[PDB]
């Protein structure tokens, strides 16, 4: 699950910290800056069929 | 509110023209004169302190833009320069300048009890000209051992640069601040 | 030996025929003796940190990963 | 080209024939150290990926899309000319670009103009 | 003698006139006794006059401690074309200091005249004098007097008459404390930021204008042209054998009549302030801490200032500095975390900011004095004090990291039970209330 | 009101008011859950975005 | 052994050609070197920051503090030229608790934005954390912050993240040409910034984001798009125009 | 029975023409043979009294694409009576 600020704002910054560490490489992230200028997420998918449920 | 960039605004913006006089064109021949011709730079600081005090006591950003073609260099130096230096009024003070609050020997003497009085007399916070324009406050640079720790220093920029005077006021109790820039405001000078 | 398993009291149990059956009775000795060691771990496990204090190897906390530049660099690089 | 080891390697006979790069990696422009040098690697040349029309992902049909950048790696030029020799791979090297250390001095940035000259 | 050092003469005073009791000016100076036989000084030739700077052993009278005869000798002694420059250091920017000051406000002619002197025991072709900012006043006497010097003829083409050529000219800061250090000031006379400069390349081959130049205070420039001509057996007469002379005193703080005066170079510090100053208030049993020589040397406690001569050796051996020779007497009514607290943001202000070491680890300490002056830190905090100075020491451009660590390793290494009692009072007001 | 993009809803949120020159953000009332501490320089006219939150502070006074 | 990535020392003659102990090792290098490049040539690589080789020197960050025997205090290896019989030592706790302690100064007003740093995978200053930097930070305080400025369409600017190693100054004044950009203020509220609300014009200008070790100078149209360590490096050249 | 000593009886009973590398260390004392005397040296480990060593754990290749001999070929020993390893290793290239 994504988690978002209780604000409406998505917490997902586009650091790609999770696409690297995942050991299945199940994470695809592509990012760019938003019109307010923020770093966050374009696509951020997820291959259930490569996870491994590690929590990494 | 010492800030080290410049937003444009009506009383200072580059647009502005800013030469310096007919009467101070001979201080700047003198000042150049000084040093070798292939090192006009070094006369960087006796010019921005001319132009400060032709000016009224504070430098706007055509003043710079004026010390750097005298001294043929890039205005970024001009900037680093008077950024750089605590004499230099880059925001816009009074007609005299008053400078207040201490430093580390004079508080042991009592320094810091001669700021909050003036401020509240004249009714306008520190770095904020009042409305006829004649006063403002700042911090001084101690220049002594401060034996009598209640100095205050008067920039004086009524006259230019031919009528600037930099004193420093040796025992002036929290009434006494209050006489003096009661005296200064008639136009008369205090003795030191 | 490794950990701390020279510090626990258990049995090694051995066969005498080698057949099927002796496989089966050192099959139930060894989980025997495994209940016996899981006991002692419990009745002798200490308090303290559970991870090496090399933070080089080791991931920080994550409230001073929040907190520190440091640590956030640590994250960061070993993540 | 005495590429005996190819043919008693496994590789099929298509992949035998590729023309490879053997260079070495040069530092990059967003970094000061040189820890990443003086090892050498083969290129293969695998620019055949085009985009999955279902998500996007970019899709593959080279096998030697990140073998030489992932697992085969070499200490010298010379091991990765004998081993592109031996598996029959055309190659061409492409010598490393090197620094070259000068003078420089910290009084250099303070140096005498010289006399006001008028002319 | 050897066994009393201390006391001098009001004949054997160098800087006559410096209460102000008398003209300032050239009449006044040539009465008495400035720019007297003037000529003959030049006259007698470069290598003489640093032959006599070396025998009257004059150490260098801005802090460091340098003598003053061995720096000129490393001035270069055939021209190469890069003409050589003196540059006489008067911007004194260090709080309770008032010598350079006074000395230019009443003595003037006394600092041209070593100026001149200076430059031919130099082969120095002009001098600059920086005055400080804040003296305005001083630097239009300063002016005024450099007029009726070229007006007389005493400076300029063919000074004193004499065939030597000077020119002396008058710079002046703009409110920099960092601008009196030896390349920071040259970086600001440049035309550029009062930044120091890193010392393998020396002023002596590479300073002004990138040519040699040499960087002196003024008490040393302005005693040279009177040890010539008194003699240098006379000065050296004066203090202990190494470091030896006269060397002008600002005391000031908790004492009863605090003044600047000149006495000799081996003053016991308990006679000079009960002697020339008034006692300490309220007696020398209330004495708890003395800054010997200004802001930057470290902190004195009473136990150690009994027989302490005020010495750059006797002082350095106490783990302390006669810097300025500019004595800030504490009492015991003072808070002594709340003074070092203060010279910590002191020096936070005043760094310039262009290596790593001060620009950040000033601003820590300030921070970390400023919770420790109402006990708001752990007692292993204090610790971490010596580990930042250490840090800091060592590892700056200039002295001014070294300047900004001394005063909180003066205070750990002497006040360290108070910095506790607090941090324990605090705690306990943080227990008792909930 | 899923039509309202994470841009909208969060350029809907009025700026804190602070009265120093400067503010951190930590992202939650508990920091622990937050993001990283943000230090944001409140000398400026407009408001200054927190480039973590999307959060606007500005200055309250001066 | 071999200079670090390959330099090549050009010895104009054999005759002026001083001797150096870089750890022990006999290191020949011209006179005119300093101890850093000393050090390069025998094979040992000094952390810097504010050193670049096109620059000229500037002392500033402290960080290739090195030991020097007939030195009471350690030399910037930057700065200080090669004399005959130095002996150098880098690896001693002395040049060690000075890394450690540059590296806690230099990481103590940095912000804590390394997942939003387009510097994040690239950066020099926590790469040398990692590696000659300590472990666990003592500051607690408050950090200070400043404005970011619009510098153009083509370099993003953080300033929040500066070290200020002012190569980003001298690569404008010495190699662009175009001196619009300096350090401005005096100490911990120094800045760099031109004063002036102006854009960078010069066609070097966009060399600046390389020459920053730090986030603080970044490429406004690869902003966030990825990470280094996505991407694929080719080794190519220039068509754009007949310099290649 | 320890490192220390497998090392130095080995270094002496063990003819010289057979080994030609031995490091004695605490991540595994190795030895470094040709191939034509693997055999001989495994031979003489299983049989001598002071080096019964009668388990092979097991057998591993390493590729080092860089070396003239490509593959690396480790045996790693165990013996249960003196409760010492020994790792055995030997050089071959493709063909
Ligand atoms: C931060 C700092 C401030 C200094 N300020 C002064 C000063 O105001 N006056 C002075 O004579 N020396 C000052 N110095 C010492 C200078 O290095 C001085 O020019 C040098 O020691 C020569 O002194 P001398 O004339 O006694 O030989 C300062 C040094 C530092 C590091
Ligand atoms: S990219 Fe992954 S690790 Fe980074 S903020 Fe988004 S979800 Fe978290
Ligand atoms: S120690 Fe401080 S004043 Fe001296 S150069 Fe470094 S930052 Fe500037
Ligand atoms: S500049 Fe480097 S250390 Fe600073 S936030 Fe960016 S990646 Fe992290
Ligand atoms: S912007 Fe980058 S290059 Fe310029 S001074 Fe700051 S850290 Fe150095
Ligand atoms: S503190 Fe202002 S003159 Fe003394
Ligand atoms: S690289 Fe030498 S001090 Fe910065
Ligand atoms: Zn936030």
């Amino acid at each position: 699950a994504l988690r978002r600020y209780p604000t409406g704002e998505e917490r997902c910054i586009a650091c790609k910290l999770c696409e690297a560490v995942c050991p299945a490489q199940a994470i695809t992230i592509e990012a760019e800056e938003r019109e307010d200028g923020s770093r966050r997420t374009t696509r951020y998918d997820i291959d259930m069929t490569k996870c491994i449920y590690c929590g990494f | 509110t010492a800030l080290n960039y410049h937003l444009d605004s009506p009383d200072n913006k580059p647009d502005l023209p800013w030469e310096f006089s007919e009467a101070n064109q001979s201080k700047v021949k003198e000042i150049l004169s000084y040093y070798p011709s292939n090192y006009k730079q070094s006369a960087v600081i006796p010019l921005l302190d001319l132009a400060q005090q032709q000016n009224g006591g504070w430098l706007p950003v055509s003043a710079m833009n004026a010390v750097a073609k005298v001294i043929e260099v890039a205005p970024i130096r001009v900037y680093e320069v008077a950024t750089f230096y605590s004499m230099f009024n880059r925001a816009k003070v009074g007609k005299y300048h008053l400078l207040v609050c201490g430093t580390t020997p004079c508080m042991i003497r009592g320094s810091r009890d001669i700021e909050s009085a003036l401020l509240d007399h004249l009714g306008v916070k520190r770095g904020e000209v009042t409305k006829d324009g004649l006063f403002s406050v700042g911090e001084m640079e101690c220049m002594g051992c401060c034996v009598n720790a209640p100095m205050i220093t008067v920039a004086d920029y009524s006259n230019g640069s031919e009528g600037y005077t930099y004193n420093y006021f040796e025992d002036v109790t929290p009434e006494k601040v209050v006489e003096i820039v009661e005296k200064l405001r008639k136009g008369e000078k205090p003795p030191h | 030996p490794y950990d701390v398993y020279d510090q626990l009291d258990f049995d090694v149990p051995v066969g005498t025929r080698g057949d099927c059956y002796d496989r089966y009775c050192i099959r139930i000795e060894e989980m025997r003796q495994s209940l016996r060691i899981i006991v002692q771990c419990l009745n002798q496990m200490p308090s303290g940190m559970i991870k090496a204090d090399d933070r080089k190897l080791c991931p920080p906390s994550r409230c001073r990963m929040k907190l520190s530049m440091e640590s956030l660099i640590h994250h960061f690089e070993l993540y | 080209k005495r590429g005996e080891i190819g043919k008693v390697s496994g590789i099929p006979e298509e992949h035998l024939s590729r023309k490879v790069i053997i260079y070495s990696p040069a530092r990059t422009a967003t970094q000061s150290g040189s820890g990443k040098l003086g090892k050498w690697k083969i290129n293969f040349v695998s620019t055949l990926k085009w985009e999955n029309p279902l998500m996007g992902w970019t899709s593959t049909g080279d096998p030697y899309a990140n073998v030489g950048d992932s697992a085969l790696a070499f200490d010298s030029e010379e091991a990765a000319k004998s081993f592109a020799e031996r598996h029959g791979w055309d190659y061409k090297v492409k010598k490393p670009n090197t620094p070259l250390l000068k003078v420089k001095s910290y009084s250099d940035n303070f140096k005498w103009k010289g006399n006001p000259q008028p002319e | 003698e050897k066994t009393h050092f201390g006391g001098l003469k009001d004949e054997d005073r160098i800087f006559t006139n410096l209460y102000g009791l008398h003209d300032p000016f050239l009449k006044g100076a040539m009465k008495r006794g400035d720019w007297h036989r003037t000529k003959d000084l030049v006259l007698k030739g470069t290598d003489w006059i640093v032959n006599e700077m070396k025998k009257s052993g004059l150490r260098g009278r801005g802090g460091a401690g340098f003598p003053s005869g061995l720096k000129w000798s490393f001035m270069p002694k055939v021209s190469d074309g890069r003409p050589s420059y003196l540059v006489v250091n008067a911007d004194e920017s260090e709080p309770g200091t008032c010598k350079d000051r006074e000395i230019m406000r009443h003595d003037p002619h006394k600092l041209l005249e070593g100026c001149l002197i200076a430059g031919v025991g130099m082969r120095a072709s002009a001098a600059y004098i920086y005055i400080r900012g804040e003296y305005v006043n001083e630097r239009l006497n300063l002016e005024k007097a450099r007029r009726e010097a070229y007006a007389a003829g005493l400076l300029g083409k063919n000074a004193c008459g004499s065939g030597y050529d000077f020119e002396v000219y008058i710079h002046f800061g703009a409110g920099a404390y960092i601008c009196g250090e030896e390349t920071a000031l040259l970086e600001s006379l440049e035309g550029k930021q009062g930044k120091p400069r890193l010392k393998p390349p020396f002023p002596a081959n590479a300073g002004l204008y990138g040519c040699p130049t040499t960087v002196t205070n003024v008490e040393t420039v302005a005693v040279s042209p009177t040890i010539l001509r008194r003699g240098p057996e006379w000065f050296s007469s004066f203090g202990r054998k190494n470091n030896a002379g006269t060397k002008l005193f600002c005391i000031s703080g908790h004492v009863n009549k605090p003044c600047t005066v000149e006495e000799e170079m081996s003053i016991p510090l308990k006679e000079l302030i009960e002697r020339h100053c008034g006692g300490v208030r309220g007696g020398w049993d209330n004495l708890l801490a003395i800054i010997p020589g200004g802001s930057s040397v470290p902190l004195i406690p009473k136990n150690i200032c009994e027989d302490v001569l005020m010495d750059f050796d006797a002082l350095k051996a106490v783990q302390s500095g006669l810097g300025t020779a500019a004595v800030i007497v504490m009492d015991k009514s003072t808070d002594v975390v709340d003074a070092i607290a203060r010279l910590s943001y002191f020096y936070k202000h005043e760094s310039c900011g262009q290596c790593t070491p001060c620009r950040e680890g000033t601003g820590w300490l300030w921070m970390i004095m400023e919770r420790m002056k109402v006990g708001n830190a752990k007692l292993e905090e204090i610790d971490m004090l010596q580990e930042v100075t250490k840090q800091i020491e060592g590892h700056t451009i200039c002295a001014l990291g070294d300047a900004a660590a001394w005063p909180v390793q003066g205070l750990i290494r002497h006040f360290r039970p108070e910095l506790e009692r607090r941090i324990r009072e605090r705690a306990e007001r943080e227990l008792l209330q909930a | 009101r899923s039509k309202k993009s994470p841009m909208e809803l969060i350029s809907e949120v009025p700026p804190i008011k602070v009265d120093g020159r400067i503010v951190a953000c930590e992202g939650d009332t508990n920091p622990a859950l937050g993001h990283p501490i943000e230090f944001i320089c409140l000398d400026l006219n407009e408001p200054a975005i927190c480039k973590y939150c999307g959060l606007r502070y500005v200055q309250d006074h001066h | 052994r071999n200079p670090v990535g390959g330099a090549r020392v050009h010895f104009s003659n054999p005759e002026d050609a001083i001797e150096v102990f870089v750890d022990g090792y006999a290191v020949k290098v011209p006179k005119g070197f300093t101890v850093l490049q000393a050090c390069e040539v025998a094979g040992v690589d000094i952390p810097r920051f504010c050193y670049h080789s096109r620059l000229s020197i500037a002392g500033n960050c402290r960080m290739c503090l090195v030991e020097v025997e007939k030195s009471p205090k350690p030399v910037a290896s930057c700065a200080m030229p090669a004399l005959p019989g130095m002996k150098i030592k880098t690896d001693t706790p002395i040049a060690k608790k000075a890394r450690e302690g540059v590296m806690e100064f230099l990481l103590m007003n940095h912000p804590l934005d390394c997942p939003i740093c387009d510097q994040g995978g690239e950066c020099d200053l926590q790469d040398q954390s990692m590696a000659f930097g300590s472990d666990r930070g003592r500051f607690t305080e408050m950090k200070r912050s400043v404005v970011d400025k619009n510098l153009g369409p083509l370099v993003k600017t953080v300033m929040t993240r500066c070290i200020q190693c002012t190569r980003c100054v001298r690569f404008a004044s010495e190699v662009a040409g175009v001196q619009d950009l300096g350090i401005l203020g005096r100490g911990s509220g120094e800045e760099i910034g031109t004063y002036v609300e102006k854009l960078m014009t010069s066609e070097l200008s966009g060399n600046v984001i390389d020459i920053c070790p730090v986030g603080a100078l970044t490429s406004k149209p690869f902003a966030f798009k990825a990470r280094n360590w996505e991407l694929k490096a080719t080794e190519t050249i220039d068509v754009s125009d007949a310099v290649g | 029975m320890d490192n220390q000593f497998i090392f130095k009886y080995s270094w002496e009973t063990l003819p010289k023409k057979w080994v030609k590398k031995m490091e004695r260390s605490e991540h595994g004392n190795r030895f470094d043979t040709n191939t034509d005397y693997l055999f001989q040296l495994l031979c003489f480990l299983k049989l001598h009294t002071y080096t019964r060593v009668q388990v092979l754990i097991d057998i591993c290749g390493v590729d080092y694409p860089s070396r003239k001999r490509r593959f690396e070929v480790v045996y790693n020993l165990l013996s249960t009576r003196y409760n010492s390893r020994i790792r055995v290793q030997t050089s071959a290239d493709e063909v």
